[PDB]
């Protein structure tokens, strides 16, 4: 079986490359941000523009929601991270501490802390209510590129130019697990699989891995894409089919079998390097999100 | 940011 995802919408107003797009957990919503300082909130089901969110003082590389779907953060190059509350798009606060380029950020499954992770090398743990930096992790030798939390909150999987991935305890901030493979290129995403039982990694090798976190052992790869140069996000498809998505810098969204591993799906639209993919909780509906040629965001919608 | 290589 292979999905047959078609275009539905185009979403424009940024007006620099689009960093990175996540759907809100309740699914209603598309939240989006941008190297322009801003972050756009869209319909998720027919791109309705619904509103800008503005603060940061220099381009942001992601954005995240809180489970309930009511806050978000964002991670600027101004060395900080915001939390907004999305109904009023006030900034709520400021989380201050890294000492260069904030890349990634996400809020655990309770939405009382957030992880960050910085061009300064290292990964901070951050108290939600009071914006105060809990913990600093000592993670990596080089720009740290993701940052995520399982599904009981009680790991941190991060990624890292220096080639490696890490799996961290939340609770003490210390290190479970390395993960190393081939010639340590450049890992450029990371995250854990829905049960928590497996890690998707990129590396800058044109290479996508799927690896058994208990056994630390690689179980697939996906390749035939194009990823030597940015940070692309990928996701676990599982409305319908179970895929694996990415971006790829031949300007096309791919779409893998996780099981056989092979090219399920190629999405043809896009006029510059796909950065950032998500896929809706409950439809399948994917967007993708593309740099500064392209500027804007697409809407995708499946059968199956 | 993300978006620069």
């Amino acid at each position: 079986v292979k999905p047959n995802y078609a275009l539905k919408f185009t979403l424009a107003g940024h007006t620099k490359a689009v960093s990175s797009v996540k759907f809100s957990p309740n699914g209603e919503w598309l939240a989006s941000s941008s190297a322009d300082k801003l972050i756009k909130i869209w319909g998720a089901y027919d791109g309705k523009f619904e509103k800008t969110i503005s603060g940061h003082k220099l381009g942001i590389s992601d954005v995240a929601w809180s489970s309930d779907s009511n806050l978000l953060v964002s991670a600027s190059d101004d060395k900080t991270l915001k939390i907004w509350d999305v109904s009023s798009g006030k900034c709520l606060k400021t989380l201050k501490g890294h000492s260069n380029y904030v890349f990634c950020c996400n809020f655990n499954p309770q939405s009382n802390l957030i992880v960050s992770g910085s061009f300064d090398e290292s990964v901070r743990i951050w108290d939600v209510k009071t914006g105060k930096c809990l913990k600093t992790l000592p993670a990596h030798s080089d720009p740290v590129s993701a940052v995520h939390f399982n599904r009981d909150g009680s790991l941190i999987v991060s990624s890292s130019y220096d080639g490696l991935c890490r799996i961290w305890d939340t609770a003490s901030g210390q290190c479970l697990k390395t993960l190393i493979d081939d010639d340590n290129p450049p890992v450029s995403f990371v995250k854990f699989s829905p049960n928590g039982k497996y890690i998707l990694a990129a590396t800058l090798d044109n290479t996508l891995k799927l690896w058994d976190y208990s056994k630390g052992k690689c179980l697939k790869t996906y390749t035939g894409h194009k990823n030597e140069k940015y940070c692309i996000f990928a996701n676990f498809s599982v409305t319908g089919g179970k895929w694996i998505v990415s971006g790829s810098e031949d300007n096309l969204v791919y779409i893998w079998n996780l099981q056989t591993k092979e090219i399920v799906q190629k999405l043809q639209g896009h006029t510059d390097v796909v950065i950032s993919t998500a896929c809706h909780p409950t439809e399948n509906i994917i967007a993708s999100a593309a740099l500064e040629n392209d500027k804007t965001i697409k809407l995708w919608k499946s059968d199956c | 940011a993300r978006t620069k290589q």
